[PDB]
């Protein structure tokens, strides 16, 4: 999910 | 708090703030989105790999770039490193020489791999963290700026000697956030070709070894493998  | 996976626990704590902020979630927002609608570098398991390399408590030396490469291959989350089997940019090149004129027996690996600088203590910090592909200051002003004067905050913070190394105009403003006593702030112009007249003969490397020296907090080994793994 995250972009990081 | 939207915290990233496998981050130092000092970090952590550190930049627990800036992790809980509005705006950084905001940021989440537009990042997730532009991973949708463009290629994002570096890829999203390596945004923060200069944190992961460098432990908050570990950090002896901050060398400051301005954003990621924005080419295929090229960032992997570390200012100024290029991964294994890239060409090594004309920046960096510079660095090479430089550090072939400072460093008495330093030779210029074929490679532009950071990493083993990163893991004795070179804190490899790009101002702003992502970029699209292609299309350099892209992610300019969307909350990156915040979170890494967050990081230089946290670094100044600390009570041993840290060298911060800042090269450019951009990076010399931040000199204004080391405050720090026991600190140390080398700086000159940028080793890119449009300013290598102010980089080159400055030995910066040689200088940090002798504040860290100085201070009993361990010089760096510059000299970089010969060849690499990631």
């Amino acid at each position: 999910d995250l972009p990081f | 708090p939207i915290i990233p996976a496998n981050l130092p626990e000092d970090w952590q704590e550190a930049l627990l703030p800036e992790f809980s902020a509005p705006y950084f979630h905001e940021l989440t927002d537009f990042l997730r989105q532009e991973r949708k609608e463009y290629t994002i570098y570096p890829p999203a398991p390596d945004v923060f790999n200069a944190l992961r390399y460098t432990p908050l408590g570990e950090v002896k030396v901050l060398i400051l770039g301005q954003d990621p490469y924005h080419g295929p291959n090229q960032a992997h989350g570390l200012s100024f490193s290029v991964r294994p089997g890239v060409r090594v940019p004309p920046s960096l090149r510079n660095i090479y020489k430089e550090l072939t004129e400072d460093i008495p027996g330093f030779v210029a690996p074929k490679h532009g791999y950071l990493r083993s600088w990163a893991e004795q203590g070179v804190l490899l910090l790009n101002a702003v963290l992502t970029v699209r592909a292609g299309q350099a200051n892209s992610h300019q002003g969307k909350g990156w700026e915040h979170f890494t004067d967050a990081v230089i905050k946290a670094v100044n913070a600390k009570e041993e000697r840290v060298v911060f190394i800042l090269w450019g105009s951009y990076a010399r403003k931040k000199k204004k956030l080391i405050t720090g006593k026991n600190h140390v702030v080398i700086e000159s112009g940028h080793p890119s070709p449009l300013s290598e007249q102010y980089f080159f003969g400055t030995r910066p490397f040689s200088k940090t070894n002798e504040a860290l020296e100085k201070a009993g907090r361990g010089p760096v080994e510059w000299q970089l493998p010969a060849t690499v793994t990631e």
